[PDB]
């Protein structure tokens, strides 16, 4: 599985 | 014994002909097993294995809730590298990223990634600490502040030491008799002529998995890490792989010459020879 | 940076004519993403031709993937038609079954 | 989604623990906290992910498991005295950041009240002479305020007065009424208020 | 950081409006939120510079944002109904998942009529001369009373100057008549000052209420004065014996 990396930059 | 789940991200910004585009593909080993594409009619998250079908509808929901966050988040990405570069509006750039982990034969994580690039260029990367971050050159400093502030690389740890293992040990359960059995290079060696003097002599392998070989050629023993012309390992398009190594020859010698196989699924290294 | 494309043409199981078969052109080691790229016949440029998603090596640099089905003979030649920002004018490389 | 206490008090210069609960929370969802001071937008206190944070007005302490998590004031002051959010923005991989408030905590501070003098008095109107109104004040935070069982009859909760010059501070709630016959003798009988506050007349 | 103008907001059920946002110079991210009286703030939109990407949580179409440049944001809001009465927070951040700077949000109230609409009546309460001789202190009380909508600032001035030291006012205004739809409200507040400064004959104290409501691009049938955005105040000297 993924996961969010959310943070941008 | 080793295994690696690899993620791809390709964002590519196209002025005036629509919003930039996203693509995810998803690696276990060699083997692609997932796919996602932002200009595909209703965008998803889909298979690309048969032991990944296996997942429940949670695993795709979440999956494909995933890339569409992520078309957004790569949106905004290509946008603020325009201001940190001074570039104009108008032109096409891409950002990607890799990320993932690799396991012992025990589970244990033997490493992970999380690497970003700006147009083909190293931008930022996770360290091997999983701690710290590098960051290629000034702009890329910037956002280092900012992840170090927001504490991405707690999240990149909790990821790669948790649930990146943890999946990857399934998929390898669940395709065990695809992905942890290695496929025998299936060779021969075939005969060309260039003029009276001289021939070609070309080594195939053909059939084989996983992606990492080596073939030599050897005129009476001695290495030809010179005069052998070697193609970069080429997909077959059924999930196995193909390579040739070749060199000139002059006539009558083709017996002094020899082919060398080493492949993780040959018991043993293989020795080979043009055929009367 | 910017990435002339590596190119190969082959089939997928030795070349037997009159037998079925895939016809592959495999583009590697390219930057940017974008590349027209063409399986040709005989000069007609084929139609239902399938490429693979988008992915990249360790160094960053682009690989495709373009296949179709197709049937050999003696008759027929096929080649593929690759253009790129990186290329001044499109390349064709011709199919050759010992290759 | 989170479930937190709906509300919560303290002595002022006191630490305060803000719980928080998330049972079903990501291993890669970060925890936020936000609060909210009255007649004021909302603000970023503090976030985390595995390891304990700290500031600098708060400390952020996650639970061994994550199911769960307190939000710490090391030293509580009257302007602290807000809605507290716990709120886990990236919601298990599904979204990007905007903010599902909760509910939140609403945290009171109360003031020291030291040494009390707990009294009711009547204060007439500097330009009319009838219109009346009445003060109870100087009681400690031991002592609630009710809304008094008359429509008629308007009772404010209760307000912290900070005389800074004078470090000293005083409860208040206050007292008026529509009705022409109302006394400040009877104005706060729907309050338990101390045996001993002081009634002038 | 991030200011929202105005700050208050009266409507005609029925008219529309719009609110206005400039957020941080230089941030990427901007976010609407509605918070309703007694609850948290509750998403309304999200634009990421000029792309309104998620409008997921905008009540109904008649829900209009816009931000043509990537800056400042407009949130027009059409045919306004009652339902619409609440405060509307707008809030700007470095970048999607970056800490969310907020304004002092607009406090919207939308009435059935305007003649609902009216200022507060003022009043200042004298010291208790018991207070004085218990405790040694003086405190004053302010009753602003009447007014609707509940969009008042409340503050106390003494001999010409702001003084927030010892002063307390309400967080919440009551409702005077809770039973009405359109009910008007009452708001108080102390300044508790030593009886040193209350017996002085040339103190001066006043209690300064600025409500806000109609203005003179507005239109009035009515037979009182036109209730529009205005300071009323009330005030009293200290006193000798």
């Amino acid at each position: 599985e993924e996961y969010l990396q959310a943070f941008t930059y | 014994g080793s295994h690696s789940m690899r993620y791809f991200y390709t964002a590519m910004s196209r002025p005036g002909r629509g919003e930039p585009r996203f693509i995810t593909v998803g690696y276990v080993d060699d083997t692609l097993f997932v796919r996602f594409d932002s200009d595909a009619t209703s965008p998803r998250k889909e298979p690309r294995a048969p032991w990944i079908e296996q997942e429940g509808p949670e695993y795709w929901d979440r999956e494909t809730q995933i890339s569409k966050t992520n078309t957004q988040t790569y949106r905004e990405n290509l946008r603020t590298a325009l201001r940190y570069y001074n570039q104009s509006e108008a032109g096409s750039h891409i950002i990607q990223r890799m990320y993932g982990c690799d396991v012992g034969p025990d589970g244990r994580l033997l490493r992970g990634y999380d690497q970003y690039a700006y147009d083909g260029k190293d931008y930022i990367a996770l360290n091997e600490d999983l701690s710290s971050w590098t960051a290629a050159d000034t702009a890329a400093q910037i956002t280092q502040r900012k992840w170090e502030a927001a504490r991405v690389a707690e999240q990149d740890r909790a990821y790669l030491e948790g649930l990146c293992v943890e999946s990857l040990r399934r998929y390898l359960e669940n395709g065990k008799e695809t992905l942890q059995r290695a496929d025998p290079p299936k060779t021969h060696v075939t005969h060309h002529p260039i003029s009276d003097h001289e021939v070609t002599l070309r080594c195939w392998a053909l059939g084989f998995y996983p992606a990492e070989i080596t073939l030599t050629w050897q005129r009476d023993g001695e290495d030809q890490t010179q005069d052998t012309e070697l193609v970069e390992t080429r997909p077959a398009g059924d999930r196995t792989f193909q390579k040739w190594a070749a060199v000139v020859v002059p006539s009558g010698e083709e017996q002094r010459y020899t082919c060398h196989v080493q492949h993780e699924g040959l018991p043993k290294p293989l020795t080979l020879r043009w055929e009367p | 940076i910017q990435r002339t494309p590596k190119i190969q043409v082959y089939s997928r199981h030795p070349a037997e004519n009159g037998k079925s078969n895939f016809l592959n052109c495999y583009v590697s080691g390219f930057h940017p993403s974008d590349i027209e790229v063409d399986l040709l016949k005989n000069g007609e440029r084929i139609e239902k031709v399938e490429h693979s998603d988008l992915s990249f090596s360790k160094d960053w640099s682009f690989y495709l993937l373009y296949y179709t089905e197709f049937t050999p003979t003696e008759k027929d030649e096929y080649a593929c038609r690759v253009n790129h920002v990186t290329l001044s004018q499109p390349k064709i490389v011709k199919w050759d079954r010992d290759m | 989604k989170t479930t937190q206490p709906n509300s919560m008090e303290s002595n002022e210069e006191e630490p305060v623990h803000l719980p928080c609960n998330h049972s079903t929370i990501s291993g890669t969802d970060y925890i936020h906290w936000y609060r909210q001071l009255p007649s004021q937008g909302p603000e970023y206190v503090i976030h985390g992910l595995t390891s304990n944070v700290n500031n600098r007005m708060a400390s952020l302490a996650i639970a061994e498991d994550r199911k769960s998590s307190t939000l710490i004031l090391h030293r509580a002051t009257l302007r602290d005295a807000a809605v507290y959010y716990c709120i886990l923005p990236l919601a298990g991989g599904t979204s990007y950041g905007k903010l599902t408030f909760g509910q939140g905590t609403i945290l009171t501070v109360h003031p020291n009240i030291q040494n009390p003098d707990p009294a009711v008095y009547q204060l007439r109107d500097s330009k009319s002479s009838d219109k009346s109104v009445c003060l109870f004040t100087d009681f400690d935070s031991q002592t609630n305020v009710s809304q008094s069982k008359d429509s008629d009859v308007y009772i404010t909760d209760k307000t912290v007065l900070d005389m800074r010059s004078m470090d000293f501070k005083s409860n208040s709630a206050v007292a008026w009424s529509n009705k022409s016959d109302f006394a400040c003798a009877n104005a706060f009988n729907n309050s338990i208020i101390p045996e001993d506050t002081f009634f002038p007349s | 950081g991030v200011s929202q103008s105005p700050r208050y907001k009266v409507a005609k059920r029925g008219q529309d409006v719009a609110l206005r946002c400039d957020p941080i110079s230089g941030h990427v991210s901007l976010f609407w939120y509605q918070q309703a009286l007694g609850q948290g703030p509750e998403f309304l939109t999200y634009f990421q510079n000029e792309a309104q990407l998620d409008k997921s949580g905008l009540p109904s179409d008649r829900f209009f944002a816009e931000r043509p440049e990537g800056s400042v944001s407009t949130l027009k809001i059409q045919r306004t109904q009652q339902e619409d009465s609440a405060v509307y927070l707008c809030a700007s951040s470095l970048g999607q998942a970056y800490e969310q700077y907020f304004g002092p949000g607009t406090r919207l109230t939308v009435t059935e009529d305007l003649k609902n609409v009216f200022p507060p009546e003022v009043a200042v309460f004298e010291p208790s001369e018991a207070e004085i001789s218990h405790t040694q202190k003086a405190t004053l009380v302010c009753l602003a009373t009447g007014f609707y909508p509940d969009h008042v600032e409340l503050s106390w001035w003494v001999n010409g100057k702001e003084v927030h030291s010892g002063v307390s006012t309400d967080p919440q205004p009551l409702k005077e008549q809770p039973a009405l739809n359109d009910s008007r409200y009452a708001l108080s507040s102390r300044l508790r000052v030593s009886a040193t400064f209350w017996q002085n004959p040339r103190n001066h104290f006043r209690c300064q209420v600025q409500f806000y409501g109609l203005s003179e691009n507005d239109e009035w049938t009515q037979d009182r004065a036109k209730p529009v955005t205005q300071i009323v105040s009330a005030e009293a000297w200290g006193r000798a014996d």
